[PDB]
């Protein structure tokens, strides 16, 4: 209960304490996020926008 | 890679033309029609070794006997530098 109350205290916030961050693993903390791997330069953004892999087939 | 042969230029172009004819390309927006895919394209555009001659042709002769040509080609190539030396040393006289 005290943990849940402290979570509601620290809610919606950055730098919540160490024993309430996730535990997952050392490597899968010290590594890249979804957004940070999706971060990509605008050059290649234009590239992937203008010339994307099209959905094709072969009969005719 | 750089093209310096026209038959190959033409053949690859022909393959591309066949491919563009032989496919249908969806939009980016979709509506995703039924496509009923093929597993491979190497089968349908097989690499094709070309013809060099039809089986039948008439004979013609030239009287060269087709061995002396090779022989004196060999001789000219191996004595080219010396024949050039003869030509140049008579050329630079006086």
């Amino acid at each position: 209960q005290q943990r849940e109350a402290v979570r509601q205290l620290y809610k919606g916030k950055k730098y919540q304490p160490k024993d309430l961050r996730a535990k997952k693993t050392r490597a899968l903390r010290r590594a890249l996020t979804k957004f940070e791997a999706s971060q990509v330069t605008e050059k290649q953004r234009k590239k992937q926008i203008a010339f994307p892999q099209r959905k094709y087939a072969i009969k005719a | 890679r750089q093209n310096r042969n026209q038959e190959i230029f033409d053949a690859n172009v022909q393959r591309l033309k066949e491919y563009q004819s032989k496919i249908i390309v969806f939009p980016r927006n979709g509506k995703a029609p039924e496509a009923e895919q093929v597993l491979s394209a190497a089968a349908t555009f097989p690499i094709a070794q070309p013809a060099t001659d039809v089986e039948a042709r008439a004979v013609q002769d030239n009287g060269e006997s087709a061995f002396r040509t090779l022989r004196l080609a060999r001789s000219e190539k191996k004595f080219r530098g010396i024949r050039e030396k003869r030509a140049r040393e008579k050329a630079e006289a006086e």
